[PDB]
């Protein structure tokens, strides 16, 4: 049960310890997000500090500019091939999570999108094209992470329909959340099973380790500290196929921070402690 | 992107096969008398067979054993290549033991082989920093009397050289512990930067021109001796990796549409450019030893094995801050040998395992790798004996000289005339786009098998018993030389006797036409 | 053992030329690299020239290069420094030298007698 | 910080203050240091971490844990035999500590002068004739403390003052077993050792002592017994094969970081073993020039090398009697603590095999019975021929047997129970698996090193000597019989097990008896195969 | 038994140096720590220096530290005090001393003859 997190801003040394001290434990995994307009020369200054600290870097890769058609056709091969030779040179185990939250209608690369440009047939061919470039290049330290949103959001969305097989994916992750009653669209208090039970049950057919790659609970609805204690109790008991749990620490739109209230900080310090 | 991909090819084109062995063979057959036969055999027979062994394994995507699907009867060729690998793997490591010995022995404030003051030195000794009709160099005596107390005959094993038997521990552990686990800028430049330091030294010595002259100026009177071509064919085929099996095994992993033509030219070119540079430095040192010992370059050393260990130490002693350079030089030879041994043993274990099939032996893959290392140590013990280099040569210039030339030629016959040259040139085109050049097409069908055939015929006729430094080998030792040299080659006919028994047909010619077709 | 002896110096006018010679005994000099230095009165030891065991490469100081020409004959066990286009600044004691490393990490400087050159 | 001193306290005791310097001398100063560090790093520490982990995981005592491989419980019984030989002789060392302690309660220390009646004309004197010279301490010990006879057979008459102190040394532990401060008990041993260390270095000849202690003997590395005694010392000083490590760690919490414990204990163990040797050999360097004898032959002795050398530097200290009272008192509290843990372990192990409060209510009478027995069996050790027997136990009975008993455990766990299963068991309570240094040490380095040392010691055997006095045929035979008495518990218990167990076959009955008992594993939550 | 015998003092100018010597007999001095004291006329006895049995450590008084150099040779059974950079305040009777505890709770002070040093 490898514990990890996003840390509100880019994880450099002045940003990482702020979190490690707070939770009272060394982060086993550190999370970062990059768009397909960032070269590894910008990632490396942060990534250095993560491996120096004694943590694996989990890179979430967002092709905002490139859809499932362009990637599979080879319009973006100059960027992918140039990346394959930087991580192979770096040699550190980098858990690259491309084309993430695949069954949503909020991303350009996502299937359920309003344009309906990314079919469940073209996503696999785009995921396999990237993986084939890094394999042909010889990058053997990039463990690919497949990602599903906790629910089927959009026109033609499924959990395993966009799965490239155990031969192209190394870890099958879940992204989920508990929004409480914050949002003005119609949101409710969801316990861990009422966010993750179906997402774990679909992925449970695939014999691969399941990383929880974004998860958090809001204050405004019920009991965040109780949610925290019982969430890890769930990970540890019924959810035996899980190998890691990465939290989301932020207050840009919703108070995802574990230290939102004095009674919630001690719940996390006891769940991981 | 493409510059980093160049140094990988440069690294495979340098090793102990041409830093140690090429100068000794060039000297044994005579300086300019071996260079002209070497270039001819490398251009016409060496490179086309090298490109064929890459193309053959990359197309089929199978190792040296499994690739013989193209003709199941000829799989005895594939087994023979493992025999060549098993002879090379056990003796190539005692060369690494001696690189370790000189490396550890370099860990002093003053190099020992610089002076005539030491007890083992005779009154003959000449000294460069410090009596007789004949003269000997400090290095020539340190080697011949302290490193290896050389006996008068093969039978006189005396007692094992305990310091070398200890190194034969380290040299097997250091490859074994790397095979469990397994930077191009250092491993590809370091061999050349250190060879350039010694090259500068070699040329700046008096007498270097008389050494270089002997190395380059040809002997048209000696170019009609069959063995000069036999050893020149052996060296061209040994230095590229031909008939070991490893070229088929490594290229099988390689991508189907890789440009193996661009690979075979680039590897073999910088292999010749490095073979000539390693000879160049040695012979320039011998040119200095000639006037220093007052004997001709034709006669200055005339060791088969040991010539690198008699000449490089001697060159090293004249460098300023000499111990610093000797540490780097012997360390370089060590990392060069360990890399070629990791590829030699990885190839061999994979080839045992391909035939046994994946279940059960993939758990055992480390316990067979360990078993291989243990066996190579126990079979490497007579080589650490007091008769060491007498046996080291008997493998290197019988068991592994010419057998590489016939094994890679039987492959050429069985592919070109039995499988079909017409079919094979179309197979190359499917993965390269272009067909094999006209230089290769004719070399494979006519030039190489006729050259290799004629050299075989005249070597059988012009047979004379073998010598190391004017010591002739006894009848019973060169008989073992024959038995090893044909032990690997007889894998071809022997496996066919087993195949023709197993296969269907129950006839003279039809059972052969069944077994020979893919 | 090592003995180095020199000859050919003296007194000359600006614009003249002299051919310093050095003979070497007690050791096989044909395998050594020979050097020449000069130390003006009161001033420190400047470098002048150096020559290879074979005699393929030679190197000169920046205040000397191309005016002088070093040479050697390993049959006689001699090194010579041909000096040409001499000037008043060349007034110094010229010393033949060889640096014997001894196959070690440090070197011993063997020196000649020092032959004067004085340039009016 | 308070949790550090507890580990420091377990890393100091009579095993390395008395016994390490004497073993380092016999086998040669520098000649034992290189074999000691090699055996401690490769075989000592991994076996130490295994005995903690084995006990901590299963959460059961010295005997009961062998239900991991029920046939091998003969190992568990053997560890009690090692404990019973230690416990009876380790106490006569405490008796002599009491003797020098009580004998220190004077206005002038007796062993400082040649004027006393027992002293011979040979005697040299530090504060005050012959080809050979003797120190006043060397004669006080050899003639007054213990009237040493010429042979084992010559028991003469018991040393009544020592026989009296043996009663005190048994009462003082027994009365503590009924009843049962880290800042004093962890600093006091080091502050008093530092006082003598300063004295030891400031003497003339100390460098010649220190030189002999540190400078190695590559000509003496080829002698099998040098490794036999080094393997014995590394394993004795840590607590391996006594059984106490499994018993004390069995109480210990399931998720305790026994890796952090095994490294910390063994490191400050070596740092204290070297410091205690350092002070002794620096004193022997002074005695060398003083007696005009080469450092190597000042005292080619046995047990006496603490009682002959520490009293010497003590005479050289200002207000000497004050320091001797503190020094011998220190040795006393060090021995009583290790005896308390040695006997508590043993009674707990013996009691738990027998019905709960059918014999658990006799825990008192049986502890008293153990003390009475140890006294009656310690009587030949308080005899005129005392140290001849004290050595015979300490170099046969309770020496190499610790190395084979802890190695049979390693074979039984690694190849029969399964290394694969065992490395996963460590991970359940530490979080991380056993390091790669330990994994290979357990499966290959330790069993081969221990095996080869055993083989060459059987070949290169020569009869044992104390101060160049060779031991007779009957005495060395009893040495063998004790040394293998504790090891034969392994095969003998298997003859009883294979008779009791089911199978009625050659191999299947062994495969039944060797596989784990059905009751195995820890308590409550701590399962990942259930 | 114990006898201590100084030599080497006298009269000297300010800025001079004197090495006092002391020889010891009747006891094994190589196992003792030697001390030096000085008592100016009428004033009380001040401490000056002390040296180990081996001679590894030596200690001094603060009005002496940075000037005097104590030393000993256990082969001759002697202790010395090399008193460099002397000043008028060093005018005192210098006494060699050894404190024999006798393996007891109290010590006997054995003393030398006292050799004068007078500094002007
Ligand atoms: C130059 S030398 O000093 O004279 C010498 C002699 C013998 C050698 O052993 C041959 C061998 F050990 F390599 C064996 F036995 F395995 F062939 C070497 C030696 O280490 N290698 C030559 C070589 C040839 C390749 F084509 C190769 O793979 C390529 C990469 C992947 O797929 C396509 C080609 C890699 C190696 C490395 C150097
Ligand atoms: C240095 S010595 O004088 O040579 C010596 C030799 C043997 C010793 O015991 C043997 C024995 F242990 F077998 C015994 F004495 F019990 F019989 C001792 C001795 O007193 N102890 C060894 C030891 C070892 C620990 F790791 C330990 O910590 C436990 C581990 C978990 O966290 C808290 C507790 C506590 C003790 C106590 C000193
Ligand atoms: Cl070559
Ligand atoms: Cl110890
Ligand atoms: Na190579
Ligand atoms: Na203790």
């Amino acid at each position: 049960l490898k514990i990890g997190a996003w840390v509100g801003t880019q994880p450099s040394e002045s940003a990482i310890k702020s979190f490690q001290e707070l939770q009272g434990r060394k982060l086993d995994i550190v999370h970062q997000f990059i768009n397909w307009s960032t070269d590894f020369s910008w990632v490396r200054p942060y990534a250095d500090a993560v491996y120096n600290n004694g943590s694996i870097l989990m890179i979430t890769w967002e092709p905002w500019e490139y859809n499932t058609v362009d990637i599979k056709n080879g319009k973006a091969d100059a960027y992918i091939t140039r990346m394959a030779q930087d991580m192979k040179a770096y040699g550190k185990e980098i858990w690259l999570r491309p084309l993430h939250a695949a069954n949503g209608d909020w991303y350009p690369w996502a299937i359920g999108y309003s344009s309906r440009v990314n079919t469940n047939e073209t996503y696999i061919a785009a995921f396999r094209h990237i993986v084939d470039i890094f394999r042909a290049n010889g990058a053997t330290n990039v463990k690919w992470v497949f990602n599903v949103n906790c629910d089927n959001v959009g026109n033609g969305t499924s959990y395993l329909g966009h799965y490239p097989g155990d031969n192209y994916v190394d870890y099958t992750s879940i992204d989920g959340y508990n929004w409480g009653t914050t949002q003005s669209w119609g949101s409710q208090w969801q316990s861990f099973d009422q966010v993750f039970s179906r997402a774990y049950q679909a992925l449970a057919s695939i014999n691969k380790p399941i990383i929880i790659a974004e998860f958090a609970s809001a204050e405004i609805g019920g009991n965040k500290a109780r949610w925290i204690t019982e969430a890890y109790n769930s990970i540890r008991t019924s959810y035996n196929k899980v190998i890691a749990a990465v939290w989301f620490h932020e207050n840009k739109e919703t108070d995802w921070r574990i230290n939102s209230s004095p009674e919630a900080l001690a719940a996390y310090r006891e769940a991981i402690g | 992107n493409q510059i980093e991909f160049v140094l990988t090819s440069v690294g495979y084109a340098v090793g102990l096969g041409n830093v140690w062995r090429f100068p000794y063979l060039c000297y044994r057959n005579g300086g300019g008398a071996f260079m002209f036969p070497y270039f001819i055999m490398l251009i016409f027979c060496g490179i086309p067979a090298f490109f064929m062994e890459l193309s053959f394994g990359q197309f089929a995507s199978q190792g040296c054993l499994g690739v013989w699907r193209i003709s199941p009867m000829f799989k005895g060729v594939g087994y023979g290549m493992m025999v060549v690998s098993t002879y090379i793997g056990i003796y190539y490591n005692v060369v690494i033991c001696i690189a370790f010995y000189y490396f550890f022995s370099s860990m002093t404030h003053v190099l020992p082989w610089a002076y005539c003051n030491n007890p083992w030195n005779t009154h003959d000794c000449a000294g460069v920093l410090d009596h007789s009709l004949q003269r000997t160099s400090p290095s020539e005596e340190y080697w011949r009397l302290y490193v290896l107390k050389l006996s008068d005959d093969i039978g006189n094993f005396g007692e094992v050289r305990l310091p070398l038997l200890g190194c034969l521990g380290v040299a097997w552990l250091v490859v074994f512990l790397c095979l469990i686990r397994g930077v191009v800028y250092f491993t590809a430049t370091f061999p050349y930067v250190v060879l350039t330091i010694l090259f500068v030294r070699g040329v700046t010595l008096e007498g270097a021109f008389d050494g270089i002259m002997y190395y380059l100026t040809p002997q048209w009177d000696k170019i009609l001796e069959a063995k000069v071509w036999g050893d020149a064919a052996s060296q061209a085929f040994y230095s590229l990796g031909c008939a070991w099996g490893g070229l088929i095994t490594m290229a099988s992993y390689n991508k189907f549409h890789n440009n193996c033509y661009r690979d075979s030219v680039i590897i073999s070119i910088t292999n010749c450019a490095t073979s000539v540079y390693a000879g160049f430095v040695i012979f320039s040192i011998l040119g200095f030893m000639a006037n220093h010992l007052g004997v001709d370059v034709s006669r200055v050393a005339d060791h088969g094995p040991g010539l690198a260990f008699v000449a490089y130490p001697e060159a090293l002693t004249l460098l300023p801050i000499s111990p610093l350079w000797s540490l780097l030089f012997f360390f370089m030879l060590i990392l060069l040998g360990l890399g070629t041994q990791f590829c030699l043993l990885e190839t061999l274990v994979t080839a045992i395992v391909d035939e046994v099939g994946n279940e059960w032996i993939l758990q055992k893959k480390t316990y067979v790798t360990l078993g291989v290392a243990v066996a190579g140590f126990l079979l490497g013990i007579p080589l650490t004996s007091q008769a060491g280099i007498y046996w080291l040569l008997l493998m290197d210039n019988y068991a592994a000289s010419f057998s590489l030339v016939v094994i890679s030629c039987i492959m050429c016959v069985a592919i070109m005339y039995i499988y079909g040259h017409r079919n094979y040139f179309q197979d190359i085109q499917m993965m390269l786009g272009f067909p094999p050049p006209l230089f290769f097409q004719i070399c494979w069908r006519f030039v190489s098998p006729a050259i290799i055939f004629f050299i075989l015929v005249f070597t059988v006729i012009q047979y004379q018993p073998i010598t190391y430094n004017h010591y002739q080998y006894p009848g019973w030792a060169v008989a073992i030389g024959f038995l090893m040299a044909l032990s690997s080659v007889l894998c071809i006919p022997l496996y066919a006797m087993f195949r023709l028994a197993r296969t269907d047909g129950d006839t003279l010619l039809q059972r052969l036409k069944n077994a020979t077709k893919p | 053992q090592v003995q180095l002896v020199e000859s050919g110096g003296g007194l000359v006018q600006a614009g003249g030329s002299l051919r310093l010679s050095c003979a070497a005994s007690g050791f096989p000099v044909y395998a050594y690299e020979m050097y020449w230095y000069r130390q003006a009165p009161g001033k420190e030891r400047e470098w002048v020239a150096a020559i290879s065991s074979s005699g393929t490469w030679a190197g000169y100081a920046d205040s000397v290069k191309g005016r002088f020409t070093i040479s050697r004959d390993n049959a006689k066990n001699t090194v010579y420094l041909q000096m040409n286009s001499l000037k008043p600044e060349d007034t110094a004691v010229y010393y033949c030298n060889v640096k014997d490393w001894g196959a070690s990490w440090a070197y011993y400087d063997y020196w000649g007698q020092g032959t004067q050159v004085t340039v009016s």
